[PDB]
């Protein structure tokens, strides 16, 4: 709301983390990680 | 517990009843309950699970002389009735009339409970007499307690504010007394409020709308002795400071902290739930109609309430749910809103006439609130229903009226001026119907001639023409290519005044809500779409909308007192997009390549100027430092439509690769390397934030997308990607190396020549894994080739990314 990009900030690396999503009922997804660059979308868009 | 004693340390007074004589007739039940308190006392004791005994002790914790009736001395059988007499005769006193409806009549076989529930009439009566057990008992203890005249008892409060577990001893006596009756059958006598009107904020807006009234009267009066007797008393001067002291904050606040409840839906909840009834919707909408006849005229009076009335009226403007209101209202209140219409529309035309008091009233006052009022509905789409018929003609009116304007060119109306257009653009952004294109608004349903038989609108006044009732505003064609002539003649502010401030904002407000409705746009309904569009406008008209205005703001970038070309940039804000890529290379290019042009030559003036001590030096800095202010002026005018377009156009821009993005992205670069050098810049800037208040503008559009917003987050690192992609993964040693190069205060052909001298010092994609696939996404970009690998091409991207990295992260970290 106020503007900020940053989902969230000052975190403390701790002992890592880890990719992680949780799904509902009847609900699919999928997970892409990126093993293959070319297979990951919107990367050059943002993030390359 | 909706019920107040509305009486007046704490005395409870109790009831007066020794004094009257208590009726008889009713001595079978009397008795009878009398004893059965303490029949059900003995339930109680076989409920405690230790027997009744007939000797005296202590030891048995229960009551000792419990005995059946067989031996049960009656010495306590007249003596335990008193109480039972008491709460009768109390009962009797408060002018509630018993009738016995019906005529009959060592354990309790029938048993007492309370756990049943009871009507609401009567179990209000139960809680009156618990009160009263209560005040009796305070006063009983009070009597005993006042003798040492410090302290208090800590129950010694009134019974409704007190808890309900102490108010449990009292409650249940009254509520087995009750029982007791109802199941035995004694009717007695001495209000059905909804659980709608129970809410507190039907009960104070109902207060609210007494109190608008009470005002009024009281204003009456101000009015009838200031028109003749002026006498500085006043009857009712307590009242006018109750209404100007607390009330008009009380109302701002609390509507402003509740706007999001009053304006919810039962269809769509907006907060986090609930929403006011329509019967709400319809005081709020009374009392917003109330308020703004109450400031109809006597603007003058309590002028120093005027601005918390004029406070009131917005934030009441706001969160106003008319759709309903609309939607089988109530007469009153809907007639109040449409004569509150027509006498703003009259109004207007009567400021009109008289440019060819009512100025304090409509600038002051009238024109905001309906400016206001008209980003509502339109913000919320309310025009569906709220606008049409007599409101419809009401602001048809009030536009071929304050377009009529543009013949005067006296003193006032240039002042007037931005407030009328910005009026009017929320007008034209409100309007459902099409005034523009009138040939086609026989399909649209908005209009009013096909919502009404020509008969209907011949007795009604209306011409059964909507050219005629339009003749001051042609249709589209014409304005379009006037504005765009304007723009190709080379017209200033100061030649056509009323085109840039009123005839603007009718097409910036028009194109694009009415593009959606549109034929390019896709119809959300089939069956709704099947009938010809009433408006035609499509891409390619905003398009040229949006060139002719680039064109404006480029013929006039150099005007002095040019004060409006932000607003424009506003105006200009929702159109900026769906714009064609073309664009880039057609007017944002040479604008910025001209605006650059100006950067360096004043750049180059302050470096004439700086490279001597002198008083002249010091004047020469002065009016560099204003050619700075000017060029702060022109930046920040024109920038947010370049922001929005590369927000809009990044990622056509990052899949191919774009020249004309790259030379925009060069050019943007020396313009943030011009503001680096120069301190100067960066001052003025400060200077003229402040001073023109840019940055609620600035912050607005980062927010729809610190004090240097518009400079260095805006442009150049939006654009930053773009030209870090046309620089290689392998170049990526250079570009540090250069930083470094650039760190020691070293000109650009000096970094340049050891650039052309460092060039075996790049990486190669077997020397890392970590950029072999970036070389490979490079090689795997489509519109890229070899031809960037000659050396010449290779040192310009180097060096001018490097320049770039070095001035942006020194920008950053101080």
């Amino acid at each position: 709301d106020s503007g900020s990009e940053t989902a969230f900030r000052e975190i403390e690396i701790g002992d890592g983390f880890l990719p992680v999503c949780s799904l509902g009922p009847g609900q699919v997804g999928h997970l892409n990680l990126g093993q293959d660059v070319s297979s990951l979308r919107f990367f050059a868009i943002c993030g390359l | 517990s909706y019920s107040s004693k509305a009486e007046k340390n704490f005395d409870p007074r109790p009831v007066e009843t020794l004094n009257v004589i208590i009726p008889e007739k009713l001595d079978s039940f009397i008795n009878k309950f009398a004893e059965y308190t303490h029949e059900k006392w003995a339930f109680d004791k076989i409920q405690n699970n230790w027997s009744y005994g007939e000797n005296v002790d202590e030891e048995l914790k229960t009551h000792p002389m419990l005995r059946p009736y067989k031996t049960f001395s009656e010495k306590d059988k007249e003596i335990y009735r008193w109480p039972i007499k008491e709460s009768l005769k109390a009962m009797i006193a408060w002018e509630w009339t018993i009738e016995k409806a019906r005529e009959g009549e060592y354990n309790p076989q029938p048993p007492d409970l309370s756990g049943v529930t009871l009507s609401r009439e009567l179990q209000a009566m139960a809680e009156q007499l618990a009160e009263n057990y209560h005040n009796t008992w305070g006063r009983k203890k009070k009597q005993e307690l006042e003798a040492k005249g410090g302290g208090t008892h800590p129950l010694l409060v009134p019974y409704d504010t007190l808890t309900a577990k102490e108010k449990a001893r009292d409650r249940e006596k009254a509520q087995e007394l009750l029982k007791f009756l109802q199941m035995n059958g004694y009717a007695v006598t001495r209000l059905d409020t909804s659980s709608i009107e129970k809410r507190f904020a039907f009960g104070f807006l109902q207060q609210l709308l007494r109190w608008m009234d009470i005002s009024q009267e009281f204003i009456a009066h101000l009015e009838a002795v200031v028109s003749s007797g002026r006498v500085e008393k006043s009857p009712h001067e307590q009242e006018i400071k109750f209404f100007a002291k607390i009330l008009l904050p009380l109302i701002n606040q609390y509507f402003t902290n509740h706007c999001l409840y009053f304006l919810s839906t039962p269809a769509k909840v907006l907060g986090s739930g609930g929403h006011a009834s329509n019967k709400e919707k319809e005081m709020i909408t009374s009392l917003f109609c109330k308020l703004a006849a109450l400031v109809r005229h006597r603007v003058s009076l309590f002028g120093t309430d005027a601005p918390a009335v004029v406070n009131c009226l917005h934030i009441l403007a706001r969160s106003l749910d008319a759709r309903t209101v609309m939607k089988s209202g109530p007469e009153i209140v809907k007639a109040g809103l449409r004569s509150f219409f027509e006498s703003a529309s009259e109004d207007i035309e009567k400021m009109v006439e008289n440019l060819r008091q009512n100025l304090t009233y409509t600038t002051v006052a009238l024109l905001p609130v309906l400016t206001t009022l008209f980003q509502h509905i339109a913000q919320h789409q309310f025009g569906d229903d709220v606008i049409l018929d007599d409101v419809q003609v009401s602001c048809y009116r009030t536009l071929c009226s304050i377009y009529s304007l543009g013949t005067t060119k006296n003193t006032y109306v240039e002042k007037l001026r931005p407030a009328l257009g910005e009026c009017l653009a929320r007008l034209a952004a409100a309007m459902p119907v099409a005034f523009l294109e009138p040939q086609l608004n026989e399909y649209n349903a908005c209009s009013v001639y096909t919502t009404k038989s020509p008969r209907e609108r011949a007795i009604l006044g209306l011409p059964n023409s909507v050219e005629e009732m339009c003749p001051d505003i042609p249709v589209l064609d014409r304005l379009m290519a006037d504005i765009g002539g304007l723009a190709e003649s080379g017209a200033r502010y100061t030649e056509m005044p009323h085109v840039i401030e009123i005839t603007l904002p009718m097409l910036c407000s028009y194109l694009p809500r009415w593009w959606e409705r549109g034929p390019e746009a896709p119809p959300p309904a089939l069956p709704a779409g099947a009938p010809p569009p009433c408006t035609a406008v499509t891409s390619d008209h905003l398009n040229s909308l949006l060139g002719n205005i680039l064109r404006i703001i480029v013929n006039n970038l150099g005007i002095d007192e040019a004060t409006w070309m932000k607003r424009l940039a506003v105006f200009a804000q929702p159109i900026v997009s769906r714009a064609r890529p073309e664009l880039l290379h057609s007017h944002f290019i040479p604008t910025i390549g001209r605006l650059r042009k100006r950067a360096g030559k004043v750049v180059a003036e302050e470096e004439q100027l700086r490279l001597e001590a002198k008083a002249e030096a010091e004047e020469g800095e002065l009016l560099v430092r204003d050619e700075f202010s000017v060029l702060c002026r022109d930046l920040y005018a024109l920038y947010p439509l370049l922001i929005r377009y590369v927000d809009n156009n990044r990622a056509h821009w990052l899949t191919e690769p774009n020249a004309n993005a790259e030379e925009l992205f060069r050019m943007v670069g020396e313009i943030f390397i011009y503001w680096s050098k120069s301190h100067n810049f960066k001052r003025e800037e400060q200077n003229f934030v402040v001073q023109n208040e840019i940055n609620n503008m600035s912050f607005l559009t980062a927010d729809s997308k610190s004090v240097q917003t518009s400079l260095i987050v805006a442009t150049l690192k939006k654009m930053l990607p773009i030209g870090l992609n046309m620089c290689a993964p392998t170049d990526q040693d250079l570009i540090m190396l250069a930083k470094t190069r650039y760190a020691l205060k070293d000109t650009d052909e000096e970094v340049r020549e050891f650039l052309q001298n460092n060039l075996h010092l790049q990486g190669k994609v077997e020397g890392s894994p970590s950029l072999r696939w970036q070389m490979a996404l490079y090689r795997g970009l489509p519109g890229r080739e070899e031809d960037a690998d000659d050396p010449e091409k290779i040192v310009r991207r180097v060096q001018e990314v490097s320049a770039v990295l070095y001035h942006l992260e020194q920008t950053e970290h101080p």
